[PDB]
C-alpha cells in the first residue's frame, strides 16, 4: 500500500520511528573546505545517511538505472564552461544556477522522504538553504544578470518555506587565500582559474546572510580547518547538542504526514522551479525543446513507466 | 485585454501567496502604578501587554 | 421531494408534521384542522392543476379560515357603520354591548 | 474591399465589439461592497417588474 | 486536517445535499442548505493565506444572505398557507424571491459577480466539489416547484448568464476564472429550460458535471493555474493533449461531442414551446465560449510554447496520476453523442 | 391595551432600522439586545412563553460574544454611535418619518389590509381553547424529543460539526 | 399598474399617427434603460465623488432618452411619410436613427455606424414580431 | 396580527437592507444577519401560535441552532480576517479582482 | 413530466411491468458501441499513464470492456421501458379523448387546387 491517508490511520507514523541521532545535518563551507570528508564521517560515525552534493547529475543518477545522462537531457549546463568564461551570452552560468537549486531541492525531499519514512538521520552537503550564496556570488561578479537575481528568489520563495530546515548547520571556515591553495593543488583545469573575488562574495553570503539566518532556528556549529580535520571532535559537538529551538518542535503526527505527501511526490516537489516565466538564460524553444523530449524518451528504459520497458528486461507488462 | 481602468493589475502569484506589507505591532502599553495597590505607592511599571 | 427515499423505506422523517391538519401533541386540533382537511381530501389524486380550478371552494374556504380577511372586513363595516349613526345620534348600544350585562351563567 | 473593407465591416468590428463588451463587464474591483449594492438593484427590478405585471 | 475532522466535515459535505434531495418540508430542505455553507467553509480556508480568507469570507456572506432571502419565503409562504410547502396558490412574489435567491446561491448572472472570485482564491480540488456537488441541492429545490416559476425571470437570468459567462471567459488568462465563468454560461442553460422540462435541466447538469470533473483532475495534475502553464503540457504530460482538446470543444457544445447535446435538446424544446427569440440569442452568444477554449486549445495541443529547463528534470520523474476515473469520464463526456437517445429519455 | 402589540412591533421595527444604519459594533449589539427583549414580548403577547424566553436568552448570551469580539478586533479610535454622523442622523429620522407615512398611507388606501387602525385589538388571538390543560408552548418544542425526533438529529448534528468547523477555521 | 398601460398604448394606433404621443413613450422607456444602466454603472464602477456619480447619472440617463426620442420620432414620421403603417423598414430607419444618435453623443463615427446597423436590425425584427406575434416569454405548453 | 405582520417583514427588510449596504466593518454586517434571523424567528413564532399549531414550534428553536452556527462560523472567519490586516475593513479583501 | 403517473413506484430502476418487453440483444449496437468505449477507456487509462497502449493490463482493459457493456445493458432495458410507457400513456390518453383527434378524411390532389410558381 503506497503511503496515505490509509497506511497513516493505519499506524503508519512518523513520530514512533524517531529517535535522538533522526536529525537533518548540513556540512557548509568554501569551495575545497573539506565538507565531504567530514560529512562522510559524521554520518558514518552517527549511523546516518550520507547524501553526496547534490550536482548536475543528481536527478539522472536517481531515477533511471542511476547512470548519468547526456547534458542536453540534464540542464544543458556546465561547470566547466562556468570557469572558462563566467560571462557567456548563452546563459550558462545562471541556467546552470537554476538547474543545481532545483537538483538540491529534490535531494532535499529524498533526505526529507527517508529520514520520515525510516527514522534514520541524513548528513547533507549544503543545501537550498544555502544554494544562494553561489548566486550571490555570480551577481556581484557580474556573471548573471538582476532579472535571474528575482528568478532565483521567486523559485525559493515558492518552494523553500514548505520544508523543515535541518536540525544542525555545520560550517567550516576557511580564508580566502587558504581555498585558493589547495584549489591549486586540486589541480582541476578550469576550478583553476576561478578568481578570489568570487570565492569572497561566497563567504561574505556565507557570513553575513547564511549563518545569522540560520541561527535563527538551527543549531550552528562554526570550525576552523584544524578542528574539523578531526571528525570525531565534530561528532562529539552533535552528540551533545539540545535543539530547543526551531520549526521541528512543533511537529506532530499530521504536519508530518503532510509533509510526507508533499516529498515522496517528485513532480509536486519540482512544481514551482517550472514556472512560465520566460527568463532567456532558462527558456527553450519548441524545436528544440521536442527534439530533447523525444529523444529522452527513445533512451533505454525511458519510454515507458517503470517497470514497463521490456527492452530492459520487464515482465508480466499484460497483467500490470 | 488591456485596459486603462486594470491597467495597475499584476497577475497573481504563482502559489497564491501574497506577499504583504508587515502588519503593525499594537500591544497596549498601560501605567501599573505608582498609585496601584500592587506597586507599593511609588513603582510606575509600565506594561506591554496583549490582552 | 427530489429524491422519494422516505417513501420508498415506508419511513416519515418529515412528512408527517407538512400542514395544520397534522397530528398534534395531546390531541389539540389546530385553526381552520376541519378547513385543511376538507382542501387537502379534494385534492388527493388528482393532482395539482386540476385541484387549482376543481378544489377552489374548498381553498377558498380554508383561506379565509386562517387569513380571515372577510371576517375582518365584515366587522369593520359593521364598526363603521354604527360609529356613523352613534354621532348623528340614531343609534344607542344595548346595556350588554355597554358592559353591563346580566352574566352568564 | 478584400483587405480593407470587408474585412472591417464584418469579422472586424465583430471582433471589437466583443473585445470591448468584454472589458467593461470583467473590470470589476473585486470589492463586496460593490457586488452586493448590485445585488439590491437586482432585487429592486424584480421586485418593480413583478409590480407593474401584476393584474 | 487529521482523519477525524475530515471524515465529518465531508460527511457533513455530502449530507446537506441529501437531506435537500430528500426532504418534503422546506424548513429541513433549507437545513440541508445550511450544511452545505457550514461545512464547505473550512475546506475554502484550509490552506490559509489571505486569498483563501478572501474567497472564505466573500463565499460566506454571499451564501449567508441568500439563505435567510430563501429562509423568508418559506416563512411567509408558512404564514399564507399553514403549511411547509410551496403549492399553486404560494403568492408570486414569494415564489420570485426563492427564485432570485437560488439563483444568488447558484452564482447566475447578475448574482454571478462572487463566483469567478471565490474559485480563483481556492485549491482546484475544491473549486470542482464548489462548481459540481455544491450545485446539486439549490437546483433540486427549484426542480420541484418548476410549474410554479415565472418563466419571465427564469430567461431573463438565463441569457444574462450566456452573455456575461462568455463575456467573462473572454477575458481570462487564470484557469479558476475561466471554469467559472463555464459555470455561469451553463448555469444559464439548465434554468433556461427548468420552467418547460426539468429532466433536460438534470441531462444538462450531468454533462456539465461529467466534463468538469476531468477538466479540474487535468488542471490538477500538474497545478496549471495559467494559460501559460497549462501551456506547458506538451513537454510535462503530452498524453493528456488529446483528452483536454476534446474535452474543450464538448464544453463548447461542437458537434459531434457529446456536449453538442444539452445545448441541442433544450434548443429544440425551447423551440417547442415558442421561445424562439431566447433560444437563438442564447445559441448564437454560445459561439464565444468556444471562441476562449479553441484560444486555449492554440496554446496546449495544436501549438508548442516555449519551455524551460527546469522542465527536464521533471521528465526524469514518475507519476502516480490521474486516477482511471479520468479516462472513465473523459471518454463518456465526448464520445456518447451516438447514445443520445437513451440520455434524453 | 388595544395598542400594546403594535407598539411592540414599532419598537421592534426601529430596532431593525438602528441595527441596519450600522454604527459601532457596540451600539449595534445593543440595538439587538433591545430588539431581542422587545421580541420575547412579541411572543409572550401572542400566547408565547418558552420560546419569547429562549430568543431573549440565546440573543443575550450571543450579544455577550459579540462584545469580546468587538473590543478585540472591530473598533477604532471613534467609535460611531447613531447621533455621531449627521448622514447616519438623518436617515434614523427619515427612516422613522417614512414609517408614520407608509402606516398612514396604508391605512387610508385599504383601512383592513396590512394596516387596520381601527380594528387594533380586536385580531390578536383568534381562538382559544378555554378549558384546556396541555398548551403551553414548551409542549410543541418538546415534540422534537419523541415525534419530530428527525428535528433534534439534524439540529445536534449542525452543533456537533460546527465544533470541528470553527476549530478548523480558527487553527493557524 | 397603469404604468404598464401606459406602455401598452404605443400600439393602440396603427403606426405614423399620433406621433407626439409615441415620441414621449420611446423618450420615456430610453430613460428607464438609462437610470437602470446608471444604477449599475456607478454601483459598480464608482466615480471619484458624489457630484461625478450624479453627473454621470444625468449623461446616461438623457443620451438614453434621446436615442430613444429619436427612434420613436423617426419611426413615426417615416411610416407617415411613406404611408405604409406595417413596414418593418420604418423600424429600420429609426433604429439607425437612434444608432446614429449614440454615436454623435459619444463623438464616434463607429459607434455611429455600427450602432445604426445594430440598432436598425434589432428594431425592424421588433417590428416583424409583433406582426407575426412573436412571444419574447412564452409560457410552457408543452 | 395583520399590522404586526406588517411590521415584522419591514423589519427583515431593513436587516436584510442592512446586509446588502455594507459600510466599513465586517462585523456591523454580521449583526444585520442575526437581526434578519431574529425577524425570521419571531414571525415563525407569533404564526404558529395564532394557528395553534403545536407541531411545528420545533421549527422556530432550529432557526435558532443553524444561525448559531451560521453566526459561530461568521465569527472564526472575522478571526482570520483581522489577522490578516489588523482590521475587520471589508475594503481589504479585494485581493481576488486579480 | 410522468413521474407523478398512476402506478410510479419511487426510486425502481426496473419496474416489473417491463417485464414484459423484449430484452435488448446482447450484440445490440448500441451495447456493442458501450464496450467499444470501454475498450477506449483502458487504452486512453494507458496512455495517461505511460504504460504501453495496448500490451498493458488485459486484466484492467477486460473488466472496462465488461464494466460498460453489464452497465449499458441494464441501463438500455431500462430506457426501452421508459420509451414504452410514454407510448402507452400517449396511445391510451388519445383513445380516452377522441374528440381532440378527430380522424381528418384528406383530399385527393385531383381535388386539390395547389397554386403553380413558374419558374423563369
Ligand atoms: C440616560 C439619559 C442620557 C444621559 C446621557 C448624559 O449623561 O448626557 C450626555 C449628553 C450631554 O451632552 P454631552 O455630555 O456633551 O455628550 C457627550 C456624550 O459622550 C455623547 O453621548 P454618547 O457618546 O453616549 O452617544 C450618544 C448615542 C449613544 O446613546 C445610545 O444610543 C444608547 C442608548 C440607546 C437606547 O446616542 C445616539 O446616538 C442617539 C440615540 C438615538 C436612539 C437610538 C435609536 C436607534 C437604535 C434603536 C435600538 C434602541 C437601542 O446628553
Ligand atoms: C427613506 C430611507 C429611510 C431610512 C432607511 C435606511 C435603510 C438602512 C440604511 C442602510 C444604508 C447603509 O448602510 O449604506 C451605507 C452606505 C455606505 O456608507 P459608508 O461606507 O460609511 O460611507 C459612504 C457614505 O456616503 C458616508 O460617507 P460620506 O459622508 O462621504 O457620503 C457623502 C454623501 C453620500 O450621499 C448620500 O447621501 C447617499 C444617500 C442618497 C439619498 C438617498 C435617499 C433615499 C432613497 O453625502 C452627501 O453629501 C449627500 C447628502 C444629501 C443626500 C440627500 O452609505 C450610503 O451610501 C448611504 C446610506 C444611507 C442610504 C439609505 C437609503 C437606502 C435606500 C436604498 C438606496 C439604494 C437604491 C439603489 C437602487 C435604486
Ligand atoms: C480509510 C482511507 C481513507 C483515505 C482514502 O482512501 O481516501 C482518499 C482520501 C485521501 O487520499 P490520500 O491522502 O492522497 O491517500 C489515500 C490513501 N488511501 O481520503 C480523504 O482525503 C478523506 C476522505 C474523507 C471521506 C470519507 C469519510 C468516511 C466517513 C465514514
Ligand atoms: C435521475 O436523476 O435522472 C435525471 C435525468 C432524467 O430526468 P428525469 O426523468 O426527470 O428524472 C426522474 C427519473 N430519472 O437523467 C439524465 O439526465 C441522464 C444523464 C445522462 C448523462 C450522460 C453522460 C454520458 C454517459 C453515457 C453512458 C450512459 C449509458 C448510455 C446508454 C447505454 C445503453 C447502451
Ligand atoms: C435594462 C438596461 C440594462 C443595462 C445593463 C447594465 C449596463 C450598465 C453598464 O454600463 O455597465 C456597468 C458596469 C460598468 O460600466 P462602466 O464602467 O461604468 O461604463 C464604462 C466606463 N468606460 O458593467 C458591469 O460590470 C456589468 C453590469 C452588471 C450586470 C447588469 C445586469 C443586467 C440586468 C439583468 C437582470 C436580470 C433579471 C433576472
Ligand atoms: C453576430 C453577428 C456578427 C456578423 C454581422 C456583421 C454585420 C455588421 C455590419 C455593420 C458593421 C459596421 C461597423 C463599421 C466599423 C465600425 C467600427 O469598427 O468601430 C466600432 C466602434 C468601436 O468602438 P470605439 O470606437 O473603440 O469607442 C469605444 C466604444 N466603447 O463601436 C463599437 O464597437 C461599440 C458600438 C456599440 C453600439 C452598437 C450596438 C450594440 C448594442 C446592440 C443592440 C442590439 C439590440
Ligand atoms: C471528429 C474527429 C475527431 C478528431 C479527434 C481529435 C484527435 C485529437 C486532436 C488533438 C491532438 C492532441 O495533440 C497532440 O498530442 C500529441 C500527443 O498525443 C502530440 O504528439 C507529439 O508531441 C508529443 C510531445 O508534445 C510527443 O511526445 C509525441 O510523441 C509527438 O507525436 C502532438 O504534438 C499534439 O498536437
Ligand atoms: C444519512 C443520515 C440519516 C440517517 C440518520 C437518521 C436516522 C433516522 C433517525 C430519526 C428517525 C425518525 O423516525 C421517524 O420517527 C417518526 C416520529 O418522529 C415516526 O413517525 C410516526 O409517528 C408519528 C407521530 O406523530 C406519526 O405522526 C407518523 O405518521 C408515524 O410515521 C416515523 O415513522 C419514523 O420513521
Ligand atoms: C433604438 C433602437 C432600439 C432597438 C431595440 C428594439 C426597439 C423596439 C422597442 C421599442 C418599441 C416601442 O416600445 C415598445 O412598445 C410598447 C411601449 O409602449 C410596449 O409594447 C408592449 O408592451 C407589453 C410588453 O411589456 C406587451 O405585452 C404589449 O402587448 C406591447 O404593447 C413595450 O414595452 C415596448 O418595448
Ligand atoms: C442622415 C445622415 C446624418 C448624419 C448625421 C448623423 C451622424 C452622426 C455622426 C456623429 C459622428 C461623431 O461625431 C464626431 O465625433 C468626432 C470624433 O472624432 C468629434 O470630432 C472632434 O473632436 C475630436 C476629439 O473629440 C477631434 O479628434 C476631431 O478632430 C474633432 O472634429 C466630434 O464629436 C464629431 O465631429
Ligand atoms: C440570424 C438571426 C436569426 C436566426 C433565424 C432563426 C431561424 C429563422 C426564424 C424563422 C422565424 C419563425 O417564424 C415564426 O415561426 C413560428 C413558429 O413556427 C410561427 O409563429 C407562431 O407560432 C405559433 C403557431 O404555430 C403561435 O402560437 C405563435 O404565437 C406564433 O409565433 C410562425 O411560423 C412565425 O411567426
Ligand atoms: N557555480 C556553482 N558551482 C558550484 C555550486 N556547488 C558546487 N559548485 C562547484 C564549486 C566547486 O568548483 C565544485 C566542487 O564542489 P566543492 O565546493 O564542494 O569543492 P570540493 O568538493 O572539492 O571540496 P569539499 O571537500 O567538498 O568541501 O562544485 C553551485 O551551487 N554553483
Ligand atoms: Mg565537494
Amino acid at each position: 500500500l503506497r503511503y496515505g491517508l490509509l497506511a497513516a490511520i493505519l499506524g503508519d507514523k512518523t513520530t514512533k520511528k524517531l529517535h535522538e541521532y533522526s536529525r537533518v545535518i548540513t556540512v557548509d563551507g568554501n569551495i575545497c573546505s573539506g565538507k565531504n570528508k567530514l560529512a562522510k564521517e559524521i554520518a558514518q560515525q552517527l549511523g546516518m545517511k550520507h547524501y553526496p552534493e547534490a550536482g548536475i547529475q543528481y536527478s539522472s543518477t536517481t531515477t533511471g538505472d542511476g547512470r548519468p545522462l547526456d547534458i542536453e537531457f540534464s540542464g544543458s549546463c556546465s561547470l566547466e564552461k562556468f570557469y572558462d568564461d563566467p560571462k557567456s551570452n548563452d546563459g550558462n552560468s545562471y541556467r546552470l544556477q537554476s538547474w543545481l537549486y532545483a537538483s538540491r531541492l529534490l535531494q532535499y525531499a529524498d533526505a526529507l522522504e527517508h529520514l520520515l519514512s525510516t527514522g534514520q538521520g541524513v548528513v547533507l552537503e549544503r543545501s537550498i538553504y544555502s544554494d544562494f550564496v553561489f548566486l550571490e556570488a555570480m551577481y556581484n561578479q557580474g556573471y548573471i544578470r538582476k532579472q535571474c537575481v528575482d528568478h532565483y528568489n521567486e523559485i525559493k520563495r515558492l518552494t523553500l518555506p514548505e520544508y523543515l530546515p535541518p536540525h544542525a548547520v555545520i560550517y567550516i571556515d576557511v580564508p580566502v587565500p587558504e581555498v585558493q591553495s589547495r584549489i591549486q593543488k586540486k589541480g582541476d583545469p578550469h576550478e583553476m582559474k576561478v578568481t578570489s573575488a568570487y570565492l569572497q562574495d561566497i563567504e561574505n553570503a556565507y557570513k553575513k546572510t547564511f549563518l545569522p539566518k540560520m541561527s535563527e532556528m538551527c543549531e550552528v556549529l562554526v570550525y576552523d580547518s584544524w578542528e574539523a580535520e578531526d571528525p570525531t571532535k565534530v561528532v562529539e559537538d552533535i552528540e551533545y547538542l539540545k535543539y530547543n529551538k526551531g520549526p521541528w518542535l512543533k511537529q506532530d503526527d499530521w504536519t508530518f504526514h503532510y509533509l510526507r505527501m508533499l516529498v515522496q511526490d517528485k513532480t509536486e516537489v519540482l512544481n514551482y522551479t517550472t514556472i512560465p516565466v520566460y527568463l532567456p538564460e532558462i527558456t527553450i524553444g519548441a524545436h528544440q525543446g521536442s527534439r530533447i523530449y523525444n529523444s529522452f524518451r527513445e533512451l533505454p528504459g525511458r519510454k515507458y513507466a517503470p517497470g514497463y520497458n521490456a527492452e530492459v528486461g520487464d515482465k508480466w507488462i499484460w497483467l500490470k | 485585454y488591456p485596459s486603462k481602468e486594470t491597467a495597475h493589475w499584476k497577475p497573481p502569484p504563482w502559489n497564491d501567496v501574497d506577499i504583504l506589507k508587515e502588519k503593525a505591532v499594537t500591544n497596549m502599553t498601560l501605567n501599573f502604578g505608582p498609585q496601584h495597590p500592587a506597586a507599593h505607592g511609588v513603582l510606575r511599571l509600565v506594561l506591554e501587554l496583549s490582552g | 421531494p427530489f429524491l422519494d427515499i422516505q417513501k420508498k423505506l415506508g419511513i416519515s422523517l418529515d412528512r408527517h408534521f407538512m400542514f395544520l391538519s397534522a397530528e398534534q401533541p395531546y390531541k389539540n386540533a389546530a385553526r381552520c384542522h376541519a378547513f385543511e382537511k376538507e382542501w387537502i381530501e379534494c385534492a388527493h389524486g388528482i393532482g395539482g392543476t386540476r385541484a387549482k380550478k376543481e378544489c377552489k371552494i374548498e381553498f377558498d374556504d380554508f383561506e379565509e379560515c386562517l387569513l380571515r380577511y372577510k371576517t375582518m372586513r365584515r366587522m369593520h363595516d359593521i364598526k363603521k357603520q354604527r360609529e356613523k349613526l352613534m354621532k348623528e345620534g340614531k343609534y344607542t348600544p344595548p346595556p350588554h354591548h355597554s358592559g353591563r350585562e346580566e352574566p352568564r351563567p | 474591399l478584400d483587405l480593407i473593407w470587408l474585412e472591417k465591416t464584418i469579422p472586424k468590428s465583430t471582433s471589437t465589439l466583443h473585445t470591448n463588451m468584454t472589458t467593461l463587464t470583467t473590470n470589476q474591483k473585486g470589492l463586496i461592497k460593490l457586488y452586493f449594492m448590485s445585488f439590491l438593484i437586482n432585487i429592486i427590478l424584480i421586485i418593480i417588474l413583478y409590480s407593474i405585471n401584476l393584474e | 486536517m487529521n482523519p477525524i475532522t475530515l471524515a465529518i466535515i465531508y460527511f457533513t459535505i455530502f449530507l446537506g445535499p441529501v437531506i435537500t434531495m430528500s426532504s418534503t418540508n422546506l424548513m429541513l430542505m433549507w437545513v440541508g442548505l445550511e450544511f452545505s455553507l457550514l461545512a464547505i467553509i473550512p475546506m475554502l480556508i484550509n490552506k490559509k493565506n489571505p486569498r483563501s480568507t478572501e474567497a472564505a469570507t466573500k463565499y460566506f456572506v454571499t451564501q449567508a444572505t441568500a439563505s435567510m432571502i430563501i429562509l423568508l419565503a418559506i416563512v411567509l409562504n408558512y404564514k399564507q398557507l399553514g403549511t411547509w410547502m410551496f403549492q399553486q396558490q404560494t403568492n408570486g412574489l414569494i415564489l420570485n424571491m426563492t427564485l432570485m435567491a437560488l439563483s444568488m446561491k447558484l452564482g447566475l448572472a447578475p448574482f454571478h459577480f462572487w463566483l469567478p472570485e471565490v474559485t480563483q482564491g481556492i485549491p482546484l480540488h475544491m473549486g470542482l466539489i464548489l462548481l459540481t456537488w455544491q450545485k446539486i441541492a439549490p437546483l433540486s429545490i427549484l426542480i420541484q416547484i418548476y410549474p410554479l416559476l415565472n418563466s419571465t425571470i427564469i430567461l431573463m437570468l438565463a441569457i444574462t448568464s450566456i452573455f456575461m459567462g462568455a463575456w467573462g471567459g473572454l477575458n481570462q488568462t487564470q484557469m479558476r476564472k475561466i471554469m467559472a465563468y463555464s459555470s455561469i454560461a451553463h448555469m444559464g442553460w439548465m434554468l433556461a429550460i427548468l420552467p418547460y422540462n426539468p429532466s433536460l435541466t438534470l441531462l444538462n447538469l450531468m454533462i456539465y458535471i461529467i466534463l468538469t470533473a476531468p477538466m479540474f483532475m487535468a488542471l490538477m495534475l500538474n497545478n496549471s493555474m495559467t494559460i501559460n502553464s497549462i501551456s506547458l503540457l506538451w513537454n510535462k504530460t503530452p498524453a493528456m493533449l488529446t483528452m483536454i482538446s476534446l474535452m474543450l470543444l464538448s464544453l463548447g457544445g461542437l458537434p459531434p461531442l457529446t456536449g453538442f447535446l444539452p445545448k441541442w435538446i433544450i434548443i429544440t424544446e425551447l423551440m417547442k414551446n415558442n421561445c424562439l427569440i431566447m433560444a437563438t440569442l442564447m445559441a448564437m452568444m454560445a459561439l464565444l465560449n468556444l471562441f476562449f477554449y479553441t484560444r486555449l486549445i492554440y496554446s496546449t495541443s495544436l501549438t508548442m510554447f516555449p519551455t524551460n529547463n527546469n522542465s527536464k528534470m521533471m521528465t526524469h520523474q514518475t507519476k502516480t496520476k490521474p486516477n482511471l476515473m479520468f479516462s472513465t469520464l473523459a471518454i463518456m463526456s465526448t464520445m456518447t453523442l451516438p447514445l443520445a437517445p437513451q440520455l434524453i429519455t | 391595551m388595544n395598542n400594546y402589540i403594535f407598539v411592540l412591533s414599532s419598537l421592534f421595527l426601529v430596532g431593525c432600522l438602528g441595527l441596519a444604519l450600522k454604527p459601532s459594533p457596540i451600539y449595534g449589539g445593543l440595538g439587538l439586545i433591545v430588539s431581542g427583549f422587545v421580541g420575547c414580548l412579541m411572543v409572550l403577547g401572542f400566547g408565547g412563553s418558552f420560546l419569547g424566553l429562549m430568543v431573549f436568552l440565546i440573543y443575550l448570551g450571543g450579544m455577550l460574544v459579540v462584545f469580546g469580539y468587538t473590543t478585540a478586533m472591530a473598533t477604532e479610535e471613534y467609535p460611531e454611535t447613531w447621533g455621531s454622523n449627521w448622514l447616519i442622523l438623518g436617515f434614523l429620522v427619515l427612516g422613522v418619518i417614512m414609517e408614520v407615512f407608509l402606516i398612514c398611507v396604508l391605512n387610508y388606501y385599504d383601512e383592513v389590509g396590512v394596516i387596520n387602525l381601527d380594528g387594533l385589538g380586536d385580531w390578536l388571538m383568534y381562538e382559544v381553547d378555554d378549558v384546556g390543560v396541555m398548551l403551553e408552548g414548551g409542549i410543541g418544542v418538546a415534540a422534537m424529543y419523541s415525534c419530530a425526533t428527525w428535528m433534534m438529529v439534524v439540529a445536534g448534528w449542525s452543533l456537533f460539526a460546527g465544533i470541528f468547523i470553527i476549530i478548523e477555521i480558527t487553527r493557524d | 399598474a397603469m404604468v404598464k398601460r401606459f406602455f401598452e398604448s404605443y400600439h393602440e394606433v396603427p403606426d405614423g399617427t399620433q406621433c407626439h404621443r409615441k415620441t414621449y413613450i420611446t423618450t420615456a422607456l430610453g430613460g428607464i434603460c438609462g437610470i437602470i444602466g446608471s444604477a449599475y454603472s456607478v454601483s459598480l464602477n464608482p466615480a471619484d465623488s458624489t457630484l461625478e456619480a450624479v453627473a454621470r447619472v444625468g449623461r446616461y440617463t438623457f443620451t438614453a432618452a434621446a436615442i430613444g426620442a429619436m427612434f420613436g420620432l423617426t419611426t413615426c414620421v417615416s411610416a407617415q411619410v411613406r404611408e405604409k403603417p406595417d413596414d418593418p423598414l420604418n423600424y429600420f430607419i429609426g433604429g439607425c436613427a437612434g444608432g446614429l444618435t449614440l454615436g454623435a453623443r459619444t463623438h464616434s463615427y463607429g459607434t455611429a455606424a455600427m450602432g445604426c446597423v445594430y440598432m436598425g436590425t434589432a428594431a425592424a425584427l421588433f417590428k416583424i414580431g409583433k406582426l407575426e406575434g412573436w412571444e419574447l416569454f412564452p409560457t410552457p405548453k408543452v | 396580527m395583520p399590522s404586526t405582520f406588517f411590521n415584522l417583514t419591514m423589519a427583515f427588510s431593513l436587516s436584510l437592507l442592512g446586509t446588502l449596504m455594507f459600510r466599513s466593518h465586517l462585523m456591523s454586517t454580521l449583526l444585520c444577519l442575526e437581526g434578519m434571523v431574529l425577524s425570521l424567528f419571531i414571525m415563525t413564532s407569533v404564526t404558529s401560535l395564532n394557528s395553534n399549531s403545536m407541531s411545528s414550534m420545533p421549527i422556530p428553536i432550529t432557526i435558532l441552532v443553524f444561525a448559531a452556527c451560521e453566526a459561530a462560523v461568521g465569527l472564526a472567519l472575522l478571526v482570520k480576517v483581522s489577522n490578516t490586516y489588523g482590521t475587520d475593513y471589508v475594503q481589504n479583501l479585494n485581493l481576488l479582482q486579480c | 413530466m410522468m413521474n407523478g403517473r398512476p402506478g410510479h413506484e419511487p426510486l425502481k430502476f426496473l419496474p416489473d411491468e417491463a417485464r414484459s418487453l423484449p430484452p435488448p440483444k446482447l450484440n445490440d449496437p448500441r451495447l456493442v458501441y458501450m464496450g467499444l468505449l470501454g475498450y477506449c477507456t483502458g487504452l486512453m487509462d494507458n496512455m495517461l499513464r505511460m504504460r504501453p497502449v495496448m500490451r498493458a493490463g488485459l486484466h484492467r482493459q477486460l473488466l472496462f470492456v465488461t464494466s460498460f457493456v453489464f452497465a449499458g445493458y441494464f441501463y438500455l432495458k431500462r430506457q426501452n421501458y421508459l420509451y414504452a410507457v410514454k407510448d402507452h400513456d400517449m396511445f391510451g390518453y388519445i383513445k380516452l379523448h377522441p374528440e381532440d383527434f378527430p380522424e381528418k378524411e384528406k383530399k385527393t390532389y385531383a381535388e386539390i387546387l395547389e397554386p403553380f410558381h413558374p419558374v423563369r
